[PDB]
């Protein structure tokens, strides 16, 4: 039983770690900006 | 929180903004160009005026 | 149960302040709006120690947040985290310090000091019994030194017994900031050997070069780097906070360490700091890898044992670990390393283990050193103190303020005794 | 709540601040009416204006400045240029007669009529700040109203206020180069009143803004629309540290702590770094270490001294841009180690560093181009002291001879003030000297 | 030539693309009127250091 | 991270710069805006987003073959201000080019090169090449030499010298700027080898047809000649050996560096259908001396000193092979204490192709390298016609009406008689 709660929590690292990895890419991949941060003339 | 601790994106950014500057750097060269034949165009009527 | 109170002082105590109360307020489970998220019973029984139960099963901290200039203290509200603050709890000036010692002393930061002592009053009368405050601050600045030391001597009197801990930013030559630095950092030593319990000393050089040396960053700001070095090192008291096996809190491990009264500075460390791809192909066994650090690459302070003598150690661990492998891994270290440690005292080491890790970490240990080759920072920060003292370089913004010419010769002097005292004990 | 009202005096005054107020207005949404752009804005929450300007009820701001000359025509444009519906219509304050190059006349005769009427003024923008910081005056060293005029409001300005940190931006006379042959008398004239009553005093030369534009830029023959714009970038990137927020922020008090040694000893140098052409920027690249040793060089330091004579006091750095704080760390490892650039013995630190976010704009039309970094560097130099002895040869050949001084006697000034004047510039002098002297 | 220092039209090109300004909103808030000070009677709950309302009971 | 300098001094410089900067252009494809359609950063240096710039200069002291590498093709690929022009022509005149006129850029050319000294981290060696035929080539390189080596010391500086003809030459008063920077290349360079290039035009219409060249039919084998050493550091190869490797391994005495040998299959289309190569028979036919490319002859000279580049489909059995072979016949002489006399560097890629050239496609390359005694009998000879207008004193006044003497002239060939002193007993 010990044996296989450390292969369920290394497990559970390495999907922790590929859902970590899908949410830099889709942060980096999409891409949005707060309109109070734009230089005033240069909203519309 | 997210966003202020990742790396990768303050990596990205810098390429957001150089691309960015470099556009807009080549609508202030149009403009140079522009400023420079008003010159030109000035100095051709003083001439027809010594004429 | 056995409260803290959290100060902070300065741009640098506003930066830690801001990384340290998101590191504890995710080991205790609390949003950012501040209700109780968490899963396990076990993080919410002991959860009045760092905080305060509002209205509504509300949980705020209980921080006294100063600064002279209201620019730094507005970024804090509008963070990550940073609304669960009351907001009776900033203090703050009009008009900044100047980045100068004697102004944030006696002239320009002593009209804000009885409405910050006003505060910390409001947060001790609800306590049960105090372990004691704290205070994080750096050694640079105006706000966060000479504010800093009139805030220690003046909570000192009042409450003498609850024990004082400070998280000093000593200056360093080869990353120096301020003109100013050996003048500041020299004069408020002489204020902090008086009135402190325990402090270290966290320097912003050794911090870089573990960021490129060991975490193997590219671009270290000072966010990331602040939360995964030195706002962590800041949870070392989980024995106060989570039962374990073996505990020992804030109080009982200052007692193993400072043999005589005026030898408290540390050095301190965190143990797993691999990188984002070393952490692939590492062991989280208890090693003497980082655990034999005396090869000092993740040291994170400057000086190192190889030159002097470890007074005392210490190591507090965290996680589900066996007391064997505790105690024979302090056994391949005092003894195929030997001539680094004190000959007069034969078991230099005081161990602590605890039962909750760190998120996403099975493993986590913390290493706190005391070492006579500390002195080698105060002789160096002292070298820089006589050479502009000599021709009297920026002396006269100091003058003007009330302060004379004679508190700098008591504090070359006294900066000087603490090189006397441990350089006694060098080899001896 | 942080204001900083700057105060121009002269023809300098007013043309580098129309120059300066192109800058500012352009930075934020000020169009010349005041008013910032309705876009249907929902939050607004800006308050960067609020250091340069103030809201009234209706859309508009007005700035801080007070324009002030004796010369009338020049301060007749702003009255009628675009900027007409911008300023207050009181704070363009004329004169009514010219200084014409006179000290004794811009500081006894002429000059002491209009200055009644300034100085209720500069209290009607002073109630209205806060937590006033400190003034900039714009000043220059050749006429009348420009160093005459400004040693009055010194010695005034000085004992009404006091403990206001006032800075100024002066156009010192050339070596080499000049307008007028009278000005090496104005210029001994003006320290003696400047020494004591300035804080702090950059101060700026026309030769190498002269000689950088037709050097670094692939530009010839420029008009002081070029010198100034140079000149109005400066004053921006020391105050943006009070207008947008970043990593490190100095604000207007805490340059004097880091750059005077002795209180004596208050005249720096400025640069600016990533000064270049829009057709040179996009060729190199602009780097943090690129903008730091092309800028200790000796031909890009604003002011006619080499920098390889004398030996550095205390320097400091104001970058701003896209910096983070780790490669101005590693920038000072490249200069320190080397032998070019020497620095006094009791001074081991010798820097102070600022970093700030907002990159700088372009004005349309301008000769300098849009970057991602760019930084000032004020340095204190010993070096400095030889830009007086060029000076005080020219003006012992005036007063030995004993010429040009009929006009200044019958004003109001005695003879007194110059042989006066000419010591206490050489007690100036030898304090530079014994600085540099290494104490062993 | 003193007509160039106004002219010409801004353009939307002409910008940086960052605008971080400073907000005050929050910090006028407390500037407007002073902060805490204690202007009341003390009440402290008697505190003991370690027993808190203990039974004695099998005493004479 | 592994930086190299070039530089285009002289018309025949120039001409070489069309040649050697368009293989350079073709060995990784670079656009003429500085974008490609990490082996280039020697050169390179990429900015902020987009754009590369190449550091390698063309210093002439005349405006218009500046002026005319601008009218070029490759206006904005080289980038204009680290090309060294100047106002007022030095026209052979070491004088003008050394004291007057230099020394009012010489500060602007030192900015210059502290300002990409910043880029220049693990510089492997500043390439110099120069003619020594004016000034643009002897006097302005000359005080760059003393000026960058009291400026760091440490850092690589090479020079492969180009020398002048003994039948023909351009000016004939240019013995005078050969011998003083005979005199002067000892100093302040690590090194200073074999452009001397004489006999390229032999090979020119020797070996590839085509009669009538230019410089620039040659000069596309002097910058083969260039991709040959540096390819090595360029691109990784079996046993690949970088500049500072070389340096440490070229030079037996630190005043005596000169060889003399050839990139060996210098062969067009029209031969290459039939000669089937190899890289035993590409070098059986490179050890023949009649196809130097520099005018001298160790068949009776000794094969002292070696190094050879290897480039393509290149095999250790076949180079093994042929050392071994032509190691036997004693057809050529060998020397009396160096046993062996080969040394080897392997290159993965082949040699780019640039149309417009001699050359044509191959699939592999050899090369070699001979340092030997037989640049003493071409001093020699230059000492035999120097002396001519020594003994009457010609044209000696141009160059004394600014700023010089006659004891620089009277110093300097006694301190080349000194290095032939040194030459005569190895
Ligand atoms: N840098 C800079 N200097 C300027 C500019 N315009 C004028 N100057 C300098 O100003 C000096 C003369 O200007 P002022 O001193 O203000 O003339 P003035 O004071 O009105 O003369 P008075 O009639 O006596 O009052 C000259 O030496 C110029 O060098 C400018 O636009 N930029
Ligand atoms: N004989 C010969 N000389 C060559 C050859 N290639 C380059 N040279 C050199 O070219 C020099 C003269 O020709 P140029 O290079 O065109 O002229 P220069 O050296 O720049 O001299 P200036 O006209 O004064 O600028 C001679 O001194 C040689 O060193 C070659 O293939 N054969
Ligand atoms: N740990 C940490 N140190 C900092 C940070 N920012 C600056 N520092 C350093 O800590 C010191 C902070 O100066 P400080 O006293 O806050 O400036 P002041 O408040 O205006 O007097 C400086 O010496 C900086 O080098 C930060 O965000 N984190
Ligand atoms: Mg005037
Ligand atoms: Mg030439």
């Amino acid at each position: 039983a010990e044996e296989e709660e450390e292969r369920r929590e290394f497990e559970a690292g390495i999907a922790a770690e590929k859902s970590f990895q899908d949410k830099i890419q889709g942060i980096l991949s999409t891409h949005q900006v707060v309109p109070r941060n734009i230089h005033p003339m240069r909203r519309a | 929180q997210f966003r202020e601790r990742c790396q990768e994106l303050r990596a990205e950014l810098f390429c957001i903004h150089q691309k960015a500057v470099c556009e807009e750097r080549k609508a202030q060269i149009a403009f140079n160009e522009e400023l420079k034949r008003q010159k030109v165009v000035e100095e051709q009527m003083f001439s027809k005026l010594w004429e | 149960m056995r409260e803290i109170v959290h100060l902070q002082a300065g741009q640098c105590g506003n930066q830690i302040g801001a990384k340290f109360w998101e590191v504890i307020s995710d080991e205790h489970g609390i949003d950012p709006t501040g209700t109780y998220h968490g899963d396990s019973d076990l993080q919410l029984e002991r959860i009045n120690v760092y905080y305060n139960e509002a209205t509504g099963g509300k949980y705020v901290p209980r921080a006294v947040l100063v600064d002279l200039e209201p620019g730094t203290m507005d970024s804090v509200r509008s963070g990550p985290f940073g609304q669960i603050f009351r907001p009776d709890n900033f203090v703050f000036g009009q008009s900044g310090a100047g980045n100068n010692w004697a102004k944030g002393h006696y002239t320009e930061g002593a009209e804000l000091v009885d409405s910050v002592l006003d505060v910390v009053r409001k947060e001790a009368e609800s306590c049960d019994c105090l372990q004691g405050f704290q205070l994080t601050h750096s050694l640079g600045g105006g706000t966060g030194s000479g504010m800093g030391t009139l805030l220690i001597s003046k909570i000192r009197e009042e409450y003498p017994d609850r024990i004082m801990n400070t998280f000093s930013v000593v200056p360093s030559p080869k990353v120096s900031d301020t003109v100013v630095e050996p003048y500041n950092a020299t004069l408020s030593v002489h204020q902090l050997v008086e009135n402190t319990d325990e402090t270290y000393c966290i320097d912003n050089e050794a911090l870089y070069d573990i960021c490129f040396r060991t975490l193997k960053l590219t671009t270290p700001t000072y966010g990331d780097l602040n939360h995964l070095v030195s706002a962590t090192m800041s949870g070392v008291t989980t024995c106060l906070r989570f039962p374990g096996q073996l505990n020992a809190d804030l109080r009982k491990l200052a007692v193993n360490m400072v043999p005589f009264p005026r030898l408290h500075f540390f050095m301190p460390g965190f143990a797993p700091l691999t990188s984002r791809g070393s952490q692939q192909y590492r062991a989280l066994t208890v090693p003497e890898l980082t655990q034999q650090m005396f090869d000092a690459k993740n040291m994170m302070a400057a000086c190192d044992p190889r030159h002097g003598r470890y007074l005392t150690v210490a190591a507090v661990f965290r996680g589900r670990m066996s007391m064997k492998e505790v105690d024979e891994q302090m056994l391949n270290v005092q003894n195929k390393n030997s001539s680094y440690f004190v000959e007069w005292i034969p078991n230099n080491v005081k161990t602590a283990v605890c039962d909750i890790p760190p998120r996403g970490l099975k493993m986590s240990a913390t290493f706190i050193g005391n070492s006579t080759a500390i002195q080698e920072l105060f002789k160096r920060i002292s070298e820089q103190f006589t050479a502009m003292f000599r021709r009297k370089a920026f002396l006269h913004w100091y003058t003007g303020e009330g302060m004379d010419e004679m508190e700098f010769t008591e504090a070359e002097s006294n900066m000087n005794d603490l090189v006397s005292e441990y350089q006694q004990y060098q080899d001896a | 709540m942080r204001e900083c009202i700057s105060v121009h005096v002269g023809q300098a005054g007013v043309q580098i601040g129309n120059a300066c107020w192109e800058l500012y207005c352009l930075e934020h949404g000020i169009q010349p009416d005041g008013q910032m752009p309705s876009d249907k804005t929902i939050g607004g929450g800006d308050d960067s204006f609020n250091t340069f300007f103030s809201e009234t009820g209706a859309g508009k701001h007005v700035p801080r400045a007070v324009f002030v000359d004796l010369e009338p025509t020049v301060i007749d444009e702003v009255r009628t240029g675009t900027y007409r519906q911008l300023f207050h219509p009181e704070q363009l304050i004329t004169g009514k007669e010219d200084a014409a190059n006179n000290y004794a006349r811009g500081h006894y005769t002429i000059g002491k009529e209009l200055i009644d009427l300034v100085l209720d003024r500069i209290r009607k923008l002073a109630d209205q700040c806060t937590g006033l910081q400190g003034f900039l005056i714009f000043h220059s060293f050749g006429g009348g109203t420009g160093s005459g005029f400004t040693s009055l409001l010194m010695e005034r300005l000085s004992v009404d206020y006091g403990k206001k940190s006032k800075l100024e931006f002066s156009i010192y006379p050339a070596p080499q180069v000049s307008t007028a042959v009278v000005e090496p008398y104005n210029s001994i004239l003006t320290t003696h009143t400047t020494l004591e009553h300035s804080d702090c005093a950059f101060m700026v030369d026309n030769e190498a803004i002269y000689d950088i534009c037709r050097r670094n830029l692939d530009i010839e023959r420029p008009t002081y629309t070029n010198l100034n714009r140079l000149i109005g970038q400066i004053v921006s990137s020391i105050t943006a540290s009070l207008r947008f927020d970043g990593a490190l922020n100095v604000d207007l008090t805490e340059f004097q702590t880091n750059l005077v040694p002795y209180p004596r000893i208050h005249f720096p140098l400025a640069t600016y770094a990533p000064v270049i052409s829009a057709e040179k920027a996009y060729h190199e690249q602009l780097s943090v270490a690129e903008i730091t040793n092309a800028c200790f060089e000796p031909a890009n330091q604003m002011v006619k001294c080499d920098p390889r004579h004398g030996k550095y006091m205390a320097c400091c750095l104001l970058y701003r841009g896209d910096v983070v704080p780790k490669d101005v760390n590693a920038a000072i490892a490249t200069i320190k180690t080397k032998r070019t650039i020497q620095f006094v013995d009791w001074c081991p630190t010798g820097f102070k560093v600022g970093i700030n976010y907002q990159p700088p704009t372009v004005v349309p039309g301008g000769d300098l181009a849009k970057v991602q970094r760019a930084v000032c560097m004020l340095s204190n130099t010993t070096a400095i002291a030889e830009a007086w002895a060029r000076l005080d040869h020219k003006f012992d050949l005036m007063y030995a001879k004993r010429a040009f001084v009929h006009w200044y006697v019958g004003e109001g000034m005695e003879e007194g003030e110059f042989s006066e004047a000419r010591e206490d510039m050489a007690a100036l002098e030898k304090d530079y000297e014994e600085v540099g002297m290494d104490s062993v | 030539n003193s007509s160039n220092y106004g002219e010409f039209l801004p353009m939307p090109q002409f910008f940086p693309c960052y605008y971080t300004p400073r907000e005050q909103v929050f910090s006028s808030h407390i500037r407007a009127t002073g902060f805490y000070q204690n202007n009341t009677l003390n009440t402290a709950p008697d505190r003991t250091r370690t027993l808190d309302f203990p039974n004695f009971q099998h005493t004479l």
